[PDB]
């Protein structure tokens, strides 16, 4: 369930 | 608004009323109300001298506190209509005579003083409206008790009692028998303090019951149980 | 229950002056204070108003803005402090003790005064014909008065008070509320009348009840009162 | 015991006293009191629903 | 996976709303006419700050597991996250103010019936509520929504100008958040049973039956304020500060740490309430009498 | 062997005492009021909330205006309301805190007072200085003072826990009439509407019916199996209404000397403190200590009306002389005025 939606949550719009 | 000037005067006069009654209840709801008890010739006169027509109220000054006692002593009547008054008190003083252990009730009908003491005492604990008051015993006239065993057995009074005569081990069993009068030992607490008739620690014990008793109902009003 | 005032005189017009009054008899911090004003001309005329605790405090549109009353409780004390004084005040100043409850009997005391020379509009008006009415003791008297506004209020009490006032004394209350005898008062006086219409009967007359009769209306501030009734013998 | 026979004296003396009352029956006694409870019924403001024009508590 | 997490944030949140709705009928059924004390306005307090904080997180944040893009708007996106934000502040405040209080309760007994009073305890939540509405207005201010370079999703996310800021806001935050109420708290109870014991030495039954049970209850009280938000704050350290592995344990750690945060919000109202003989008292009577 | 022939005789006089009432006996009440319609629900509702008690209230009393209203309390202050307003006309402050009775004078110039200070004060409302002073303290009782009642303004009735109850003048101050005869303590008192008779019901689960003007005990009236605590005078002056400890009331006759009416009720089983009528007298209301006080039909034992919104056991009842509205105060330091 750690799909990109939660990724960016939680360490913001840099986890790209 | 739909007032008249008289009407507008009224009520602030009815305003500076409700003022007053609030000052005055806030000033009277600092006091401790304690409630003082004891049978005949159990020197409670001689308690509420050292400490110092109907009911007697007396008016007590220390480390801040202001203590307010009422004595109920001449009040001759059924105490089942007018003891339900009294519930909320901070403490019940409940002073018993120990020279008392062997002498009848002004009556030569079998029925020993301590007897009495015991009925009384455990008829106004085990009562609906002090289920949760605390209870100060005063054993006061221990200066004749100590001349009192030498000369008579305490199995006038216990028969099932199987100790000397000595002070020490006679107060004991009269002090746990007095105790165990208490069946709610859960929400009740009972002090107990040797009087006697020159004793002045009176009043330095009922200001550390009352001050134990307020630690308690803070504790239990604030949600720390 | 006694008041007594004092501090008046000759003052030069423009200046000031702080007039006094003492009470004795009664717990003064209960009541309700009146600074009432009488010219020489027989008119009554209120001036300033205090209640209870110095609450509220009501003046007169004729004087506002250059007098100040005020009361000191712990000496039981009723100050009036007066600045730029004009022609128009010699006059002699009154106190009279008002409290406000159910069945109170308000105005029912009235002070001395004192007097004051001076060298040199909603207001419900209330009006008093037949300045002069000559009877001889033993006869009835029947004094009508009139109003230009209706005082019976929603509550079914009527604010209409009639006091009495003798020659060379101070006035006392006659009638606090409609049909309603005052404290002290005999039963030879009574009083009745509805809307704007009110009438005072007098039964058995006296030599010792000569005076003016003044009608005053509490509906709503400013009080006013009437222009006075002379009793002739 | 003096005390005690006073006592039981004036306790039958009030006996005998309250024994002789001229009393009725109580099929009388019971319609008076219907008949003066219900003559009285319309001027109670509790048994009948007083309007809240006229009530002063409103 | 999200078909266990979404029941178990399901679950928590239940019990939560149930607990918060049954304390505050309690609280509010319950007026003989009688001024609120103290501890019963911060209860009631407590209890209101759980339920927004409960009723404005799970069902919101169960969305952004389940599923992939947000669609509830940027009015949403931007309502929920400040307004869960001020009622866990509020709440950490009022846990606080509830310590101060019970400490001041103690060691000044006899002063505590003129100290603590009805309009002093309207300030104190006044001021606490102030004061929370003050210090989350960075999380309105930034939180907004964002848009990849695809251009056909959309996420809520925090979007921060500069990172400067955000590492100096979450320090902030865990500072005055996490670490100082603790302590205080921490101090509070401490002296309160340090108190107790130099009191309560009349080596009475019950005394000690008292004392037991104050210890006991601070006890729980303070191991669950400090296992209950730990996690969370701890892990938004590491990501903050640090590189966040995008691991399966990664993902059991966050749930994990959302399902304490929860817990503690759901287990407040069966903490400081239903174990207070009076509060069961006023329940038995006003709830089922 | 004296002791044991009066108490024969005495028992001997009292079974013909019980035949000559069972004798006279024809049908109960139940049975001649079976024709009358019932009088249904009654459904009073709260319209004035008297605050500023902080303590239990104890006593109340209506005045003869049906407007103002007093009440006494453990804090040891008379308060006198109007209860058209709400606000509080007067503030007393008491000696003794302990108040268990209050009494307003019909003219509304005195108000009587009384506790556990075994004495009865009687306070002046209209005063030249417009201040409340104390104008007379009548002693001599023993007991703890449960009721007061005015005569007029120069006389009143008062009752103790002596046994015994007492006709004080207010100008002399000296006890004028003593009423003897009980054996346990007097809890209520009840003025007959022409102020000549008298009822007083006791502890010993008995009330006597004694004359004003003569001292003597009239007639006596027996079947309680508990203390009686309250009692209070039909509107005729004809009956009279008891409430005791055992959960059941009870309505006796003057003229026939027997038990008319009882009231109980399974699902009770608390005590009554207090007992009033209505203008009309067909309705009774009682308080219980169940929180809340129970309206029933005076003619066909039933339950008419319930009146709850109390937290506390009611402590006192009042009905005005218009029947308008009915006062109740409770140990909560609340007064309440359901219509
Ligand atoms: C009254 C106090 C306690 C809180 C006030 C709430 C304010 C600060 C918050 C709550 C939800 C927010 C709104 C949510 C939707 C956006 C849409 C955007 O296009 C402009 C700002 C705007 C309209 C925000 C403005 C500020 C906002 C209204
Ligand atoms: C640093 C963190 C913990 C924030 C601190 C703010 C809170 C915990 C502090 C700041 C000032 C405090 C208040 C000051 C006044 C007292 C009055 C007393 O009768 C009850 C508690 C009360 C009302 C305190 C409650 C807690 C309090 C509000
Ligand atoms: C003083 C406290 C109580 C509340 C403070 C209000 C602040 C936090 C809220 C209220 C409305 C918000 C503004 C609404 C419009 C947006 C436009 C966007 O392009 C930048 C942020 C900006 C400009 C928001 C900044 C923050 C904002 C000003
Ligand atoms: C209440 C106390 C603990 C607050 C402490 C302030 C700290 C957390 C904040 C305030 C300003 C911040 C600095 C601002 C400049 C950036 C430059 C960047 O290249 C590294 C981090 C760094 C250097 C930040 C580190 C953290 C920082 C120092
Ligand atoms: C929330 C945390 C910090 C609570 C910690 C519990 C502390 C405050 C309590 C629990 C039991 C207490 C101890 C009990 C007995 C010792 C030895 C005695 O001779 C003096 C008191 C002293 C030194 C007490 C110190 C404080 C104490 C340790």
């Amino acid at each position: 369930g750690w799909t990109l939606n939660s990724a960016g949550y939680l360490l913001g719009p840099h986890a790209v | 608004c739909t007032l008249s000037a008289e009407d507008k005067a009224a009520v602030e006069r009815s305003k500076m009323i409700d003022r007053n009654l609030r000052e005055d209840g806030e000033k009277a709801a600092r006091e401790v109300k304690l409630l003082l008890l004891g049978a005949g010739e159990s020197g409670k006169n001689t308690i509420v001298k050292q400490m110092k027509t109907g009911i007697v109220e007396t008016h007590f000054t220390f480390k801040d506190l202001h203590f307010k006692m009422f004595d109920v002593g001449a009040q001759r009547s059924e105490r089942k209509k007018w003891i339900h008054c009294f519930e909320g008190v901070t403490a019940i003083i409940f002073c018993v005579a120990l020279s008392d252990y062997d002498l009848v009730l002004a009556e030569d009908e079998e029925m020993n003083r301590m007897h009495a003491s015991m009925k009384l005492f455990d008829s106004i604990c085990n009562n609906k409206w002090f289920t949760d008051t605390s209870i100060i015993l005063f054993l006061n006239k221990k200066d004749l008790f100590e001349e009192k065993i030498k000369k008579s057995p305490l199995t006038i009074c216990y028969p099932e009692y199987a100790g000397s005569n000595t002070y020490e081990e006679a107060a004991a069993y009269i002090q746990c028998q007095f105790e165990d009068l208490n069946k709610r030992k859960d929400t009740k607490e009972i002090y107990t303090h040797f009087t006697c008739s020159t004793d002045t620690k009176n009043v330095q014990f009922v200001f550390d019951a009352v001050t134990d008793v307020i630690i308690k109902n803070n504790l239990k009003d604030c949600g720390l149980f | 229950v006694q008041l007594v005032e004092s501090g008046g005189g000759l003052v030069q017009p423009g200046g000031s002056r702080k007039l006094s009054c003492s009470a004795s008899g009664f717990a003064f911090s209960s009541f309700g204070m009146h600074w009432v004003r009488q010219a020489p001309e027989k008119g009554l005329e209120w001036v300033a108003y205090i209640s209870s605790g110095s609450g509220t405090i009501y003046y007169a549109d004729t004087v506002k803005g250059r007098f100040t009353i005020s009361r000191d409780d712990p000496k039981n004390t009723l100050f009036l402090q007066m600045t730029s004084l004009r022609s128009e005040d010699t006059a002699m100043y009154y106190c009279v003790r008002s409290i406000y409850y159910y069945g109170s009997s308000p105005f029912d005391f009235w002070g001395q005064g004192t007097t004051l020379t001076v060298s040199a509009s909603a207001d419900i008006v209330m009006t008093q014909a037949t300045s002069s009415v000559p009877v001889t003791p033993g006869e009835s008297v029947s004094i009508s008065c009139r109003s230009s506004k209706s005082l019976l209020h929603s509550n079914g009490n009527t604010y209409l008070y009639w006091f009495l006032q003798r020659p060379g004394q101070s006035p006392q209350l006659l009638i606090y509320r409609m049909s309603n005898l005052a404290s002290g008062v005999p039963d030879r006086f009574s009083g009745s009348g509805s809307g704007t219409a009110f009438t005072l009967t007098i039964s058995r007359l006296e030599a010792e009840d000569v005076g003016v009769y003044y009608c005053m209306q509490h509906l709503e501030y400013p009080l006013t009162f009437g222009a006075g009734t002379k009793l002739e013998l | 015991n003096t005390a005690s026979i006073a006592q039981a004296r004036k306790l039958v003396e009030q006996l005998k006293m309250e024994a002789n009352i001229d009393r009725i029956k109580v099929s009388k006694a019971a319609a008076d009191l219907m008949a003066y409870c219900e003559a009285h019924a319309k001027e109670d403001p509790l048994l009948t629903p007083v309007p809240a024009s006229e009530n002063p508590f409103r | 996976e999200n078909f266990v997490t979404l029941v178990v944030f399901g679950l928590i949140f239940a019990l939560g709303v149930l607990g918060n709705s049954l304390v505050i009928t309690v609280l509010a059924r319950s007026k003989p006419g009688k001024p609120r004390s103290t501890t019963n306005l911060f209860i009631l307090n407590l209890s209101i700050a759980d339920l927004a904080y409960l009723l404005f997180c799970i069902p919101f944040q169960a969305t952004v597991y389940a599923l992939p893009t947000w669609v509830l708007g940027a009015f949403i996106c931007k309502f929920i996250h400040y307004f869960f934000t001020v009622s866990m502040l509020v709440s950490i405040f009022t846990l606080a103010a509830m310590s101060v209080d019970r400490y001041v309760a103690i060691v000044h007994s006899r002063r505590s019936s003129s100290l603590r009073v009805s309009r002093n305890a309207l300030l104190g939540v006044g001021c606490i509520w102030a004061l929370s509405i003050a210090m989350a207005s960075p999380v309105a201010y930034h939180q907004g929504l964002f848009h990849p370079r695809a251009s056909n999703q959309t996420f809520c996310w925090e979007q921060w100008p500069d990172p400067r800021h955000k590492k100096a806001y979450v320090v902030c935050t865990f500072v005055f958040g996490y670490l100082l109420p603790l302590l205080l708290i921490c101090f509070c109870y401490a002296k309160v049973l340090n108190h107790l014991h130099k009191k309560l030495k009349n080596m009475s039954k019950k005394s000690e039956a008292s004392k037991k049970k104050t210890a006991q209850t601070v006890l729980v009280v303070v191991v669950v304020f400090g296992i209950s938000w730990l996690p969370h704050h701890i892990i938004h350290l590491w990501a903050e500060f640090g590189v966040f592995p995008l691991t399966p344990a990664s993902f059991l750690f966050r749930i994990t740490a959302h399902c304490l945060a929860y817990s503690n919000s759901s287990v407040n109202p069966i903490i400081y309430a239903f174990l207070s003989e009076n509060f069961r008292k006023a329940y038995k009577q006003v709830f089922k009498c | 062997s004296e002791l044991d022939q009066l108490r024969q005789e005495a028992e001997q006089l009292k079974n013909q005492i019980r035949d000559a009432r069972k004798a006279c006996a024809d049908a109960t009440l139940s049975q001649i009021t079976n024709n009358i319609d019932p009088v249904g629900r009654i459904q009073m509702r709260t319209r004035r909330t008297l605050r500023g008690h902080l303590a239990k209230i104890y006593a109340m009393h209506w005045g003869t205006d049906s407007r103002l209203l007093v009440s006494a309390s453990q804090d040891g202050k008379l308060i006198i309301w109007d209860s058209y307003t709400t606000n509080k006309v007067h503030a007393i402050p008491l000696r003794s805190s302990w108040v268990m009775t209050c009494a307003y004078a019909p003219s509304g110039n005195y108000v009587a007072c009384g506790g556990l200070d075994n004495i009865c004060s009687i306070y002046n409302l209209k005063t030249r200085e417009g201040n409340v002073r104390v104008s007379r303290e009548l002693a001599g009782h023993t007991g703890y003072l449960s009721c007061c009642r005015f005569l007029d303004d120069n006389q009143i009735v008062t009752s103790s826990g002596d046994t015994t109850c007492a006709l004080w003048d207010i100008e002399t101050g000296q006890q004028t009439t003593t009423f003897t005869g009980h054996t346990g303590d007097v809890m209520s008192l009840s003025l007959a509407p022409d102020t000549r008779l008298f009822v007083s019901g006791a502890c010993d689960a008995s009330a006597k019916l004694w004359d004003v003007r003569e001292g003597m005990c009239r007639q006596t009236f027996t079947g309680h199996e508990s203390d009686i605590n309250a009692i209070c005078f039909f509107p005729n002056g004809n009956a009279f209404a008891t409430g005791s400890d055992d959960a059941t009331c009870r309505l006796f006759d003057l003229r026939a000397d027997q038990e008319l009416m009882t009231y109980s009720h399974d699902n009770i089983i608390c005590g009554i403190t207090s007992v009033s009528f209505s203008k009309s007298g067909r309705l009774l209301l009682a308080g219980y200590d169940d929180f809340n006080c129970n309206v029933w039909d005076a003619l066909k034992a039933d339950r008419a009306g319930v009146l709850a919104g109390h937290d506390n056991r009611v402590s006192c009842l009042g009905v005005t002389d218009d029947g308008m509205a009915v006062a109740t105060g409770s140990w909560d330091s609340f007064l309440k005025i359901w219509n």
